[PDB]
């Protein structure tokens, strides 16, 4: 279901990102972030846009910001553009 | 600077305040008579901060981040022998960009 | 990401000269506090679950933004604290292994204050918090060790702020 | 008006109850004569719709030539911005009286004024007796000596307040001049 | 900005929701030195008094985006996050948000959010001034107050 | 008429060992008349603003309690039976008294709930009124010396 | 009835008055200049900078 | 002018649409609840001389420079002519109250009546507050909590006529700022 | 000192009167509800050993740094000089309940307490939430709604002395504050 | 009885001295002029605070450079000790006016003040433009020739000493040029 059931530190799935969403959440940012990729120089892909701004949802942009700074990536702009603040019940 | 001993520390005692009360005598008083003071100075005698206290930031290095790439920002250490210099200037930058040496 | 070691190596390499007595006399510095900061790291991994658990019970444990209404009420919403708190404590031990903050804004600071604003997180209760956290820290590590691992809460707070 | 002292915030979800790092050290240490301050904003601004109409009635009674034919009050349109300019001075100065510095005197109302009034025409030597009148105003309901008005207050004594209310309207009139 | 920083609503308009702020330009509040107004607003220049401050200050956030193009000769109300019903009222391109008068437009602000100048400052319906501190007074005697009581002879009329 | 002013009182006062707060008397620099005025003028409005946020923390305390009031008394006539702990044929181990340096600094501190984390609160807050509560004294007693000399 | 919205010159003419409505009251604001105070209120960017209009032109003094 | 069904016709004409079955009910709920706003209207106009009298006298307690001399109540035409606009705007609030739309308050009563406050010279500040005493007169006398007066009405809930009284108070209010 | 029949004196001297007939009625009700209060002092003197260290160790429970160390009621001269205060303050309301007016608790109590304790570095917070628990205390043990502890009286309403004696209370942390 | 004067003056501390009746006819005496003399000095400082206001802003009315940003009567605290400072010469210039003699008023006040305004970068051309100000005050009040005010004095002739607090005012000038 959602990403706290109580897995933490010596649990059996891996130790991971762990999300504050509820179940089904409607909660999405809008972001804004440049990536550079920073392995493109001995695997030789073609190469893709960095600079992106995209609407993630709140179930996972703490993963995405999680990683976006995992790879050097600096985040220029966050915004919540759907859901409420401070609410208990109607995030789903 | 304090060349104000000729003014001693009786300095603004202001003496002749005289107040006749009819037509008796005239009851001379010594009133200090203070101003509409404030006596502005910065970074008084004692702290007056109990708590409440993290707003320490560091300056901004531009489109980098603070204090990251201060390798520019330094005083300098070595220089090399066989260094030879540039012909072109394209005069100097802010940082390149953001990633370090270190990338 | 640099730590002493890669910021003495950036600066002294970012001029093109070799590594002088200036750039080797801050390295010797950093060598000498390298048997503290371990026994440092060392004690916090082990009372991680410990030292956060007395940081908000000290700090914003029993006040409103617990109750309802306040910041911090839902399950969701505490759960989330010390998964929050959790970080601070942990990339703090980072910062005084590496001996350098550049960890933190590279991985925590550059849109955390913009983020907690939009959620609506309440960003004197979080320096409290970190404060708090902070003063239980120097409880462990000890004084010298505090002041290290400390050095690096405020940055976290200062930033935040 | 509310920037001219220091509240304290005591609740959570802040961020200045814990985060701001500063009590205001020179506002908190104005309301350590604020009861007697508040006074004295309140004579002013209770007698502000009498002191504006005193004043500017009286260059009238003093100098005729401006509601003549060709004077600088004589339209309608003058006539209201002349009342309009006397108040707007008059909240300025209760800004600053309330304030205790005259920096939030010399940036929105005097900064740029001389040259504001060479530009329309509007006659200096006449202004400054409006402010003037109004400096001489001030000072008897903060010492309490108005003729026609009194009010009661608290025992004690109000000159340097009075007497900061007079550096603030002089430096208006210096200020145009 | 400044009252905001100070009084902790500055956090509440942080927030991403969709606001329609009415912020005053500090000529407004320059204007506050009304005789009239100057009896319902000077208290909260007292430093405890913060509790009102933000009171005042939460009813000009409006929530939605109620730009001025939207209010073409239409008349709806809305409740602030202070708590109270506040009418916006846009009719001859002259938008009123209760006794605001709105000098600029809109501006466009981060999350979708608005803000207009308004002209003076909007004191919410039911809300009444501190009053000034006082002296906690008690009574100097007590037999001054057995005689102010009416005995029940009395409220029968058995006695004058 | 005239009150006695807490300066006056701290001269005739025996000198005790430990103040929470140890006077800056001989520690106040030699400055103007005007420098001092300036300084407790300060002091006082800083004083002024650490009491308005103590009264804060006293009503988030009432607060706190009437949350927990129909718990608190609703808990206060049930039967709570332990496991161990009161009576001494029963295996306790650690908890005959408490164990190894787990009774804290003060006694008060390892008590948890919402009361008690709001009062730790209030003593933090206390600490910081009562330290600029005694830095205006020190200011004023060098005043009565920058006026009798004078 | 339709075709105040959907027609292709009423489209113009429509928002010609507006725009022309919108710029008597602003000419007629910008007859006021000396003391009044600054806001840099930052309007938009919905038509671009064709000219390029560097900040610094020359010294014509 | 306009009322509360032709407020809805105005705007359905400007969708060019019929006066359909989703707008019927913001006009059935309207006239349902008939009964209530025709006894919110009888509560003003019961007491409509003596509030009047209730909130010119309160604005001159309030700021007594009014009644000086070279105030704006000083003569005696003066002071009855602030008891009539104090009834004059009170008897367009009533209209428009009663109309539920403020197109009679913003065409007769709001004509550029801030015009006419600055080419008469009347303070415009003490107008605010003889409009918004009579605004605090009408949110207790529809709710029926006046200290001095109750009247007697059936039980339920006057809230949204509160608070639409309230809105046109403050209407008048911007627009003579 | 004075008590409740020196007060009705003191304000006859001061208009030169006899004490009449009119005035005789009330205090012929203050002596007929003697008995009464008689029947409440007595339920507060004996409680009294309790009473200030329910209170005092009360006032701990709300501030852990008062037992911190540097703290107030740390070390042991410390704390027996707080349960000697607090009884001293148990005592001077119950002279001014017994006495029927306060003028006993305000001249040999509470004058000069409070800039007495600035000087000796107590915390005058903590007096004010340590005197308020004392007070809920009182009011209890007058009206007879103590949980632990009942006493037997004959049947009535004594709540004006327990409104009485509570005056008393907030008249100490008002003279503290 | 002219030393108990001095002996206030010259104690290097706080005093006072109140004179009586039979001490004020041996004083009448010894004083030539006395029933002038002693108008005089109360023609002078029962207007002392309408004197200053003028002065230190007359200064500021002719030099309106001083309270530009840089100046030395910006920064309110320069402005205030501008104003005691010319509070302080109108009341030594009257105690020379009182005594006959400028002895006093050299040594206790005078001297080193040249020093002083050099020390601090006062700007000692506008300090003689400040004290001639109140020279011409002085003369006006003495005589009766003052503009807004008349005094009810005693007829007669007072030029004799109006030309003695001419020779004072320019003592003053003549040390700080
Ligand atoms: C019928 C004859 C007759 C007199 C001669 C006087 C005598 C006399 N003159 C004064 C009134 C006086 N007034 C002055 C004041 C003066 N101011 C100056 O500049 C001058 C030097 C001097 C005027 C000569 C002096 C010196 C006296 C006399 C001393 C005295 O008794 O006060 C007084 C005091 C009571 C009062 O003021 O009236 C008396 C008894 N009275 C009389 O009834
Ligand atoms: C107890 C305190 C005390 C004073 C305040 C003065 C006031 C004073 N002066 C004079 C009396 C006088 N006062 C003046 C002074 C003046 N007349 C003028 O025309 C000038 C404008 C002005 C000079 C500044 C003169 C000229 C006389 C009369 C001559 C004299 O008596 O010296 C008299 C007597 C008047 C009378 O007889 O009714 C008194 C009471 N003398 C005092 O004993
Ligand atoms: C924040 C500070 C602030 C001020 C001080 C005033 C300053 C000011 N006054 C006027 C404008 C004016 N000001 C006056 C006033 C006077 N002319 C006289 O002859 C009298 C001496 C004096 C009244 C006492 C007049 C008559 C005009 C109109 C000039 C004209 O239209 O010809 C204007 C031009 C715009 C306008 O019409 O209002 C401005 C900016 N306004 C401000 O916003
Ligand atoms: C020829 C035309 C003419 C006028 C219209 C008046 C106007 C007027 N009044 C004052 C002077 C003053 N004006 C006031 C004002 C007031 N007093 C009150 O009781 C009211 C509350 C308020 C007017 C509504 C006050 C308090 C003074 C100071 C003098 C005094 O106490 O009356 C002054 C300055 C005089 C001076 O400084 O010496 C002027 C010009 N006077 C004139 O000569
Ligand atoms: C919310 C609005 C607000 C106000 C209007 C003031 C009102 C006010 N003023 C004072 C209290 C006072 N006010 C004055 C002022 C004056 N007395 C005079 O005789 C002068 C004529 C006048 C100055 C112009 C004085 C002298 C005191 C006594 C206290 C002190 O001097 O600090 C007090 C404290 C009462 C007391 O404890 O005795 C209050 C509440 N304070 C506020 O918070
Ligand atoms: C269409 C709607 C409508 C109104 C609202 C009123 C308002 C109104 N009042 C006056 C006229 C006036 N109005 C006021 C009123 C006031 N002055 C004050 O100080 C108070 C703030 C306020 C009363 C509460 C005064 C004092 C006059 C007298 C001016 C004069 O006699 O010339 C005039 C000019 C009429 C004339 O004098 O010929 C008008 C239009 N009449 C209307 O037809
Ligand atoms: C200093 C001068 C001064 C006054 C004269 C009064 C005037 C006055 N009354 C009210 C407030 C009110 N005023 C009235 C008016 C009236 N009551 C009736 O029943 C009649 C219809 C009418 C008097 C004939 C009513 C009904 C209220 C609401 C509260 C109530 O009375 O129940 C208000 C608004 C609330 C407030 O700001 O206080 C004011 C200013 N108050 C003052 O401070
Ligand atoms: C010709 C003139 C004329 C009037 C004066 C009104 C008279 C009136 N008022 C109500 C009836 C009512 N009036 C109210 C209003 C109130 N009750 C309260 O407690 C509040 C204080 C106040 C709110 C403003 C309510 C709640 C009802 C009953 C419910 C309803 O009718 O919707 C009714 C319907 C019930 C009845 O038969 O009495 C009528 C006819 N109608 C008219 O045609
Ligand atoms: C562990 C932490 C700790 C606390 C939080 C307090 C608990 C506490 N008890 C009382 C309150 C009280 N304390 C007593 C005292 C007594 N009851 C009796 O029957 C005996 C005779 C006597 C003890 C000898 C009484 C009578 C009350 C009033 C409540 C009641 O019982 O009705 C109050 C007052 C409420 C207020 O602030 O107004 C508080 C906070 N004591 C603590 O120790
Ligand atoms: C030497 C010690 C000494 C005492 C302790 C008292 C003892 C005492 N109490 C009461 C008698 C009484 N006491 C109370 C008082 C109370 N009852 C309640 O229900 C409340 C809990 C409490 C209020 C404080 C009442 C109500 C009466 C009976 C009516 C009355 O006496 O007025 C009476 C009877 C008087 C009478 O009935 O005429 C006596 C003698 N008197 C003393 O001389
Ligand atoms: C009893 C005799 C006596 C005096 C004669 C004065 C002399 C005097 N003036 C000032 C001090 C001062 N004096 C002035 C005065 C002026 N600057 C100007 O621009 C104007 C021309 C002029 C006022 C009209 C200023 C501005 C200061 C303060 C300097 C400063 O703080 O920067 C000081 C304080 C110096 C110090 O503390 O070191 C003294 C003793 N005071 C006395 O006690
Ligand atoms: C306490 C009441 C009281 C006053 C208000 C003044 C009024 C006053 N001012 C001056 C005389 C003067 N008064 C001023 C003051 C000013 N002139 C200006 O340019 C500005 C309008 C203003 C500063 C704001 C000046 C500059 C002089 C002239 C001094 C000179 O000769 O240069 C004179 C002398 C005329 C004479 O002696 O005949 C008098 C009586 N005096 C008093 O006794
Ligand atoms: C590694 C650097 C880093 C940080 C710090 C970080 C924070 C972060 N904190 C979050 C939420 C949150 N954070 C809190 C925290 C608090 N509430 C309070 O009252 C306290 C003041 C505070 C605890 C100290 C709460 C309650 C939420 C949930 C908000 C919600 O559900 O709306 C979220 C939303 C998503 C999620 O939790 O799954 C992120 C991304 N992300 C990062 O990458
Ligand atoms: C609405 C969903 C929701 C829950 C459930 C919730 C729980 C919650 N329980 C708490 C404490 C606590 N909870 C307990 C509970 C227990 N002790 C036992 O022995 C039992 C097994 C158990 C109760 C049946 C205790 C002892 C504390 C205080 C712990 C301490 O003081 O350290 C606290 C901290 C103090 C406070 O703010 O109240 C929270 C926030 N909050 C919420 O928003």
């Amino acid at each position: 279901a959602y990403d706290m059931d109580g897995t933490g530190a010596g649990s059996l799935e891996p130790r991971g990102i762990k999300s504050s969403a509820v179940e089904k959440d409607s909660r999405c940012f809008k972001v804004t972030f440049v990536l550079p990729s920073q392995s493109r120089l001995y695997t030789f892909r073609e190469l893709q846009n960095v600079y992106t701004t995209k609407m993630v949802p709140f179930s996972s942009w703490y993963a995405e910001q999680q990683r976006i700074q995992k790879m050097g990536g600096k985040i220029l702009k966050v915004e919540l553009v759907a859901g409420g603040q401070m609410r208990s019940v109607g995030n789903q | 600077d304090v060349v104000n001993a000729a003014y001693p520390k009786n300095i603004k005692n202001k003496a002749p305040v005289i107040s006749f009360d009819g037509k008796k005598g005239v009851k001379l008083e010594m009133v200090t008579l203070q101003t509409f003071a404030g006596d502005d100075s910065e970074d008084t005698l004692f702290d007056y901060s109990s708590g409440k206290f993290m707003p320490q930031k560091p300056a901004d290095m531009g489109i980098a981040w603070p204090s990251g790439d201060g390798r520019q920002a330094e005083m300098k250490g070595g220089k090399g022998s066989f260094n030879q210099p540039d012909l072109r200037k394209y005069g100097p930058f802010p940082d390149f960009l953001k990633r370090s040496m270190d990338l | 990401m640099q730590d002493a070691i890669t910021s003495v190596i950036n600066a002294a390499d970012v001029q093109g000269k070799y590594l002088d007595a200036n750039s080797v006399e801050k390295l010797r510095g950093y060598f000498q506090t390298g048997e503290l900061r371990v026994r440092a790291a060392a004690t916090i991994a082990a009372n991680a679950a410990t030292i956060i658990k007395e940081a908000v019970a000290k700090s914003l444990l029993y006040s409103d933004i617990t109750r309802p209404g306040g910041n911090m009420y839902t399950t969701r919403r505490y759960a989330a604290c010390i998964r929050d708190l959790d970080y601070y404590l942990r990339y703090a031990t980072y910062g005084m292994l590496a001996g350098d903050p550049s960890i933190l804004d590279e991985r925590v600071l550059n849109g955390l204050k913009e983020t907690y604003n939009s959620l609506g997180v309440p960003i004197g209760a979080t320096i409290q918090a970190i404060q708090a956290m902070k003063e239980v820290t120097g409880s462990l590590v000890g004084s010298d060790a505090g002041k290290e691992m400390g050095l690096y809460f405020d940055y976290i707070c200062s930033g935040l702020s | 008006m509310l920037d001219a002292f220091s509240r304290v915030v005591v609740n959570s979800d802040a961020k200045a109850a814990y985060v701001g790092g500063s009590d205001l050290q020179a506002l908190k240490s104005f309301i350590a004569d604020g009861n007697k301050r508040l006074d004295a904003v309140n004579s002013i601004v209770s007698n502000a719709s009498c002191m504006v109409s005193d004043a500017v009635s009286g260059m009238i009674c003093e100098n005729p030539g401006l509601i003549s034919p060709g004077g600088n009050c004589y339209t309608n349109r003058r006539m209201a911005a002349c009342l309009r300019d006397g108040e707007i001075i008059l909240r300025y100065v209760s800004y600053a009286l309330l304030a205790g510095d005259a920096s939030v005197l010399e940036d929105r109302c005097l900064n740029g004024l001389k040259e504001t009034y060479i530009a329309l025409g509007v006659p200096t030597n006449s202004s400054i007796r409006a402010v003037s009148i109004m400096k001489a105003q001030a000072v008897a309901f903060i010492t309490n000596t108005a003729t026609e008005r009194k009010m009661s207050f608290a025992a004690g004594d109000c000159t340097s307040l009075a007497s900061e209310v007079a550096s603030y309207f002089d430096r208006v009139g210096a200020a145009i001049s | 900005v400044k009252l905001l920083n100070e009084s902790g609503v500055e956090k509440l308009v942080e927030q991403a929701g969709p606001y329609t702020v009415f912020a005053p330009t500090d000529d407004a509040f320059a204007a506050l030195l009304e005789p009239h107004s100057f009896n319902k607003l000077a208290t909260l220049l007292r430093p405890e008094n913060n509790d009102a401050l933000r009171k005042v200050l939460m009813h000009h956030v409006i929530p939605g985006a109620f730009t001025s193009a939207s209010l073409m000769d239409r008349a709806v109300t809305v409740k602030s996050l202070a708590g109270e019903p506040i009418s916006i009222m846009g009719l001859n391109k002259l938008v009123t948000a209760g006794t605001a008068k709105v000098v600029r437009a809109d501006v466009p602000c981060a999350n979708g959010c608005i803000i207009h100048a308004v002209s003076s400052v909007i004191i919410p319906p039911n809300y009444v001034p501190v009053p000034q501190p006082t002296k906690p007074v008690f009574p100097r005697s007590v037999i001054a107050e057995i005689a102010k009581l009416p005995t029940p002879r009395q409220a029968l009329g058995l006695d004058p | 008429k005239a009150a006695i002013m807490p300066h006056q009182i701290v001269d005739g006062l025996p000198v005790i060992p430990n103040s929470e707060h140890p006077s800056q008397k001989y520690n106040v620099p030699k400055v103007s008349r005007e420098k001092l005025q300036r300084e407790l003028l300060i002091a006082q409005g800083k004083a002024n603003a650490l009491q308005i946020e103590l009264d804060a923390a006293y009503t988030s305390l009432a607060s706190s309690r009437a949350f927990l009031a129909p718990f608190a008394a609703m808990a206060a006539d049930m039967d709570i039976r332990p496991l161990y702990g009161k009576n001494p044929q029963v295996f306790a181990g650690q908890f005959l008294g408490v164990g190894a340096g787990q009774w804290g600094k003060t006694g008060a501190d390892t008590v948890r709930g919402r009361s008690r984390r709001v009062a730790a609160d209030i003593g933090v807050k206390e600490f910081q009124l009562e330290r600029v509560k005694q830095l205006v004294v020190d200011l004023q007693r060098a005043l009565a010396l920058e006026d009798a000399e004078a | 009835l339709y075709a105040i919205e959907t027609d292709e010159v009423s489209r113009l003419e429509v928002d010609l008055e507006e725009a022309k409505g919108q710029l008597r009251v602003l000419e007629a604001a910008m007859a006021k200049s000396t003391p009044m105070t600054r806001t840099a209120e930052f309007k938009t960017l919905t038509k671009n900078v064709a000219a390029v209009t560097a900040a610094e032109k020359a010294d014509p003094l």
